[PDB]
RNA sequence: GGCAG
RNA sequence: CUGCUACCA
RNA sequence: UACAAACCAUGAAAGUGUGGCCUAUCGAUCCUUUAGUCCCUCGGAAUUUGAGGCUAGAGGUGCCAGAAAAGUUACCACAGGG
RNA sequence: UAACGAGAUUCCCACUGUCCCUAUCUACUAUCUAGCGAAACCACAGCCAAGGGAACGGGCUUGGCAGAAUCAGCGGGGAAAG
RNA sequence: AGCGUGCUACUUAUACUUCACCGUGAUUGCUGUUUUGACGCUUUCACGAGUAGGCAGGCGUGGAGGUCAGUGACGAAGCCUUUGCUGUAAAGCUGGGUCGAACGGCCUCUAGUGCAGAUCUUGGUGGUAGUAGCAAAUAUUCAAAUGAGAACUUUGAAGACUGA
RNA sequence: UUGCUUAAUUGAACGUGGACAAUUGAAUGAAGAGCUUUUAGUGGGCCAUUUUUGGUAAGCAGAACUGGCGAUGCGGGAUGA
RNA sequence: GGCGAAAGACUAAUCGAACCAUCUAGUAGCUGGUUCCUGCCGAAGUUUCCCUCAGGAUAGCAGAAGCUCGUAUCAGUUUUAU
RNA sequence: GCCUAGACCGAGGACUGCGGUUUUUACCUAGGAUGUUGGCAUAAUGAUCUUAAGUCGCCCGUCUUGAAACACGGACCAAGGAGUCUAACGUCUAUGCGAGUGUUUGGGUGUAAAACCCGUACGCGUAAUGAAAGUGAACGAAGGUGGGGGCCCAUUAGGGUGCACCAUCGACCGAUCCUGAUGUGUUCGGAUGGAUUUGAGUAAGAGCAUAGCUGUUGGGACCCGAAAGAUGGUGAACUAUGCCUG
RNA sequence: GCGAGAGACCGAUAGCGAACAAGUACAGUGAUGGAAAGAUGAAAAGAACUUUGAAAAGAGAGUGAAAAAGUACGUGAAAUUGUUGAAAGGGAAGGGCUUGAGAUCAGACUUGGUACCGGGCCAG
């Protein structure tokens, strides 16, 4: 017998492969499994891990986030890397000339990027023009802006959103939300 | 598919995952929202505060068509300009000739003032505008024309 | 009866609802017969518009 | 007829030590909630002026 | 809680 | 103070 | 319990005082009623009554997180309980 | 309270196998044969003593022991059946 | 071969040590030799009790799309069987016998999909067991006939009973 | 820096700039730490040592800490949660 | 409802409210059962509220999915100081 | 230091390493068993079945703190037999498109319930807040500070830039309370500046749709099970009582 | 109701209660309740005839692809049972582990190569 100081036979708790059965995503995982196994560049290990992530863990990246990341000091000619979808933002007044590598582009995002003199390339084209991820800049979308996160950790004095189907004066606004109706939490 | 359900995996085990002590029963605790003030108070107070009671005044025969007023902000206002002529308008627009944006004809009732406009004169036709939306439109040399 | 952090539902199924379930199996059949009625009515009075 | 066990703390430290007992995390800046309103009010102006001076410098 | 002796 | 009558927290 | 913003009492003053030297001495939703704002609404448009809202108290649940409630069965029934 | 009572009760005479205390006899069974032929019940089954054990075992542990196949009876046990 | 105490040896748990094998978790490397499996191969180390319960990977059944230009009256399916083989297992395959018209493997879809129990349901069958029993109403007997066969039928003779 | 505070050029809080580098300031260990969502069963317990209350006591009733049985086989206590 | 020289008696083997069909698969916090294999992890009988005490909700204990990172700073332990 | 008896095992499968002896770019006991001999292949060997012997082994399922129980169900066998479907939902995952998304109410079309095509509306999302009248989201590089993977410059270290995310201080929008400018249907308006207040908000959108497991609520609702309640009918061939006729 | 076409439906304990002389048989005074029950073979070719027997039947024969299809009819499981054979058995039997005995099954002289080379298994 052994006096176990930890739980036995515990899986790592991290994805070692995409849940997706897309063969082309599997080819991308192949390419970056080789790069991460053989290049010593930390970029390739980060990209390989990000290719496993689920859809909510790869939030869409607006073309405004890319504009703001390119507005960092000394980052105007970096290659923007988004492991996910790049969406359009019709609130931009202007977009620069940039090189962006992404899993997917929307029609508006790709149209704007090419309209302004830039490139919209895939991660395999990235692996050839930057096999060690030189002069790159990974951009991630907001994870906590999702609607489901509004209701996480609901409780008294927690300030989160109740799980409710209708909105109005008759739906969960009286007792416990108001001192005129008892208490407020 | 039923072949993927845990009912197929519980076959051969006595209780079907319901327990030997608990003994899956008809309706322990009541039906529906029963006992919301008595034995489900700990649940409703924690997760649905405000559930019991009245707030506000009633409105007999409320017609929601009266309250139709979709909002469009200023950072989204130039999307109502024709896409094929947006860049030309953004370049050649002046006080003598500025694009007209009919927000009501595009389905909006009130113009709100979030975001920033291009520094380009526009003529905005709206049923309602906010104070800051109209201040920002006038600042770029534009105007708000009230319609009904 | 009330459990977890879930939305509170309004499922109006306390009457004998199963006696009044209308399933539209005949959507395609009604589409086709509606088209045939429309053709017959047009051909009856052609070239007068329907 | 229904006389049962009244109270017991047996097995409660075992359950508390399965996943606890976890100390709270420390952060560089604690929340100023509950701090004197007069101090908090003035501290707002002090930080604003400090930020202006560093920005100009 | 209202009348009344 | 007795009698009668009245009773949604 | 400790402060914040007022307005006060007391003391020469510093101060002290947000009930009782401290540890008990008490009460939701719905309804009613009063005070306050004299403000919002009565939805074809108004005026005046009336009604409904918003904020704070009171009327009470002592089984005190709070059903509206008398017995008998030796004629008895059912689900169960070692 | 006369009369009445398959009502409850006590005493007396007669009477007697109720008893002392049992015995004998008859028919029909049971019994054996030919023919006919069910049912209740059935976890598996069926020898005891002690132990421990859900605190009264057929099974477990430790002992006693233990030899085919059976018939008529019997009512201790099967915490027998209903 | 008891009681108190000391000593030596010896006995043996699913425990400990070394080694083999299974699995789980982690871990080393693998593309100019990656090379028709990289959801693969490979190096190393540690670990394995389990009701209620959770999850994962599989076995099996009816039907559906596709595929094997699959099996089959020269014998499909079913059934019986120390003929065996494979898998930890759920099970799969096979020899012999019987039989007579359909059936399977693989990639997927789907569900009225897996039984030892529910005083379960319907059907069937035991032990009991050739056992309990076939005992109220007085009672039958001889002979002949008929018939393969007569306690029980018919006729005769008798003996009885119901007893208006 | 401030509208707080001081009689004040005093302080309070938050800062710009500078110095002190792996003995960065006890031990031992660390199949790593932190974070989130979601859902099952359960909500009759019982026993042993020690502390302990009621009771003459109880294989009694009630608490404390720990370890167990329940949920667990294996060797020993003949047998036995 | 009937009928009752009255027993809750009788009303088609049914009576302290007949029988038949339907509402109806009435409801049950209660009893019973709940069907293949292997692998990995693995409890609770405790807190608070409840006409709550054979039941629920709530927190705890458990599984699964992971995510952000990679020795960062953690511990059912000791030492020293207080 | 030396000598000496026995038992169990032999995983791996070209080479690669560390050592040792070096007479040597050789050899070794040094990153896991070889050599030799005999016998057998009609068989020594292995498996299963039956049975004996030794040893251990109580009847399963169930509720239970506790069952082999003198607790309950079970005589036997075959066939049937119990978490389903639907409406609306939470989390997670996969997929398509993405500030949008959803063709299928309908229309077109057809090889005719299929497949293919079409679009207005509408739903959800893109704005919140207040009971309401109503109002309605940039001081700033969409803010500051401390971290922060990755990237850039380096060269232990160090500097720059730092998305997601975390802690913290602010700004903006609605409500509440205070102040109350030019003005005026003189009671309206509400500029401006504030407040230990408050919102399920802003602060370079993330959603919509289909599907799957799991979980939820209403439904017969995992299967079987009341005593009862109600609606509409059938019985006085038994029996109770009255009447008529014997 | 009348007439049609279909199905990822059920396949005779299922599917309607009813695949059949089924709302039939049967029960109840009555209202009502209400089953079980499909399958020889391509074709009856449904076994002439002889013999034993009172007969039913049996034994020969005959038809048939088959009588291991004879209407007590395709296949023909289990419970339960007869016979034959094998084995065991002092107040149950059954099970696991291990070996013996008996029975069954298997395998390298290989798809061996040319007296020899070498191999397989069991052992010293
Ligand atoms: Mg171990
Ligand atoms: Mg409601
Ligand atoms: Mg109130
Ligand atoms: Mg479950
Ligand atoms: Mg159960
Ligand atoms: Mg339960
Ligand atoms: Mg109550
Ligand atoms: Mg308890
Ligand atoms: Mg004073
Ligand atoms: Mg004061
Ligand atoms: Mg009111
Ligand atoms: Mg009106
Ligand atoms: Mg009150
Ligand atoms: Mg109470
Ligand atoms: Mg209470
Ligand atoms: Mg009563
Ligand atoms: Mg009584
Ligand atoms: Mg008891
Ligand atoms: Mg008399
Ligand atoms: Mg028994
Ligand atoms: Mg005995
Ligand atoms: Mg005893
Ligand atoms: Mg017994
Ligand atoms: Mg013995
Ligand atoms: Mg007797
Ligand atoms: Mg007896
Ligand atoms: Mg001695
Ligand atoms: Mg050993
Ligand atoms: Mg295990
Ligand atoms: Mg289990
Ligand atoms: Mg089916
Ligand atoms: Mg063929
Ligand atoms: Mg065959
Ligand atoms: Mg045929
Ligand atoms: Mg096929
Ligand atoms: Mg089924
Ligand atoms: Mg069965
Ligand atoms: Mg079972
Ligand atoms: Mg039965
Ligand atoms: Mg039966
Ligand atoms: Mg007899
Ligand atoms: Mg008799
Ligand atoms: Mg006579
Ligand atoms: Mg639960
Ligand atoms: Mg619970
Ligand atoms: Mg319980
Ligand atoms: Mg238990
Ligand atoms: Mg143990
Ligand atoms: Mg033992
Ligand atoms: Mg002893
Ligand atoms: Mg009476
Ligand atoms: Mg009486
Ligand atoms: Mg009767
Ligand atoms: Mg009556
Ligand atoms: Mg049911
Ligand atoms: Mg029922
Ligand atoms: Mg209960
Ligand atoms: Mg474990
Ligand atoms: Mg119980
Ligand atoms: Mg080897
Ligand atoms: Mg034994
Ligand atoms: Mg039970
Ligand atoms: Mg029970
Ligand atoms: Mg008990
Ligand atoms: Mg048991
Ligand atoms: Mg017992
Ligand atoms: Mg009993
Ligand atoms: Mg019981
Ligand atoms: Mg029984
Ligand atoms: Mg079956
Ligand atoms: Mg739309
Ligand atoms: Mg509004
Ligand atoms: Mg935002
Ligand atoms: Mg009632
Ligand atoms: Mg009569
Ligand atoms: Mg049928
Ligand atoms: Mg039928
Ligand atoms: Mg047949
Ligand atoms: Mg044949
Ligand atoms: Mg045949
Ligand atoms: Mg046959
Ligand atoms: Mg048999
Ligand atoms: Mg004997
Ligand atoms: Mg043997
Ligand atoms: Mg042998």
């Amino acid at each position: 017998g052994r006096d176990h100081t930890s739980k036995q036979h515990v899986r790592s708790g991290h994805r070692t492969a995409p849940k997706s059965d897309n063969v082309y995503l599997q080819l991308l995982v192949k390419l970056y499994s080789f790069l991460a196994r053989r290049t010593d560049a930390p970029f390739n290990k980060v990209i390989l891990k990000s290719l496993f992530l689920s859809k909510i863990n790869r939030p869409p990246v607006s073309v405004s986030r890319i504009s703001r990341a390119l507005k960092q000091k000394g980052a105007a000619e970096k290659t923007i890397v988004v492991v996910g979808t790049v969406t359009d933002d019709n609130r931009l007044l202007e977009f620069p000339k940039a090189t962006i590598a992404a899993l997917r582009f929307t029609a508006g995002a790709k149209d704007r990027i090419l309209k302004n003199g830039g490139e919209a390339i895939t991660l395999d084209q990235l692996a050839l023009r930057a096999p060690k991820g030189q002069n790159t800049l990974i951009v991630r979308g907001p994870r906590n802006s999702r609607e489901a996160v509004r209701h996480f950790g609901f409780g008294p004095h927690k300030g989160k959103a109740p799980r409710i189907l209708s909105k109005g004066r008759k739906f969960e606004r009286a007792r416990g939300r108001r001192r005129s109706r008892g208490f407020k939490v | 598919p039923t072949r993927l359900t845990k009912t197929r995996k519980h076959r051969g085990n006595v209780s079907a995952g319901k327990g030997r002590i608990g003994k899956h029963r008809k309706h322990p605790g009541g039906r529906g929202k029963a006992g919301g003030q008595h034995h489900h108070r700990t649940n409703l107070d924690k997760y649905h505060p405000g559930y019991f009671g009245k707030v506000g005044m009633r409105y007999f025969h409320k017609q929601q068509n009266h309250f139709w007023r979709p909002e469009i902000n200023l950072d989204k206002l130039w999307t109502l300009v024709d896409s094929e002529k947006k860049d030309e308008y953004l370049s050649k627009s002046s006080a003598s000739a500025a694009p007209v944006i009919d927000t009501l004809a595009h389905g909006y009732g009130k113009v709100l003032g979030k975001g920033r406009l291009p520094e380009v004169p526009v003529i905005v036709k709206a049923r309602f505008v906010s104070k800051l939306a109209e201040e920002k439109i006038r600042a770029v040399g534009g105007v708000v024309e009230l319609v009904a | 009866a009330i459990s977890k952090n879930l939305p509170l539902l309004n499922n109006h199924f306390r009457k004998h609802w199963q006696e009044r379930v209308r399933v539209h199996f005949d959507q395609a059949g009604k589409k086709a017969s509606r088209r045939q009625s429309r053709l017959r009515k047009a051909a009856k009075i052609a070239p007068r518009p329907i | 007829m229904a006389k049962s066990k009244n109270h017991t703390a047996h097995n409660q430290t075992r359950k508390a030590h399965r996943n606890g007992i976890k100390k709270p995390k420390t952060y560089k800046y604690p929340s100023l909630k509950g701090v004197d309103a007069k101090f908090k009010r003035n501290h707002r102006y002090a930080l604003h002026g400090t930020a202006k001076a560093l920005a100009k410098a």
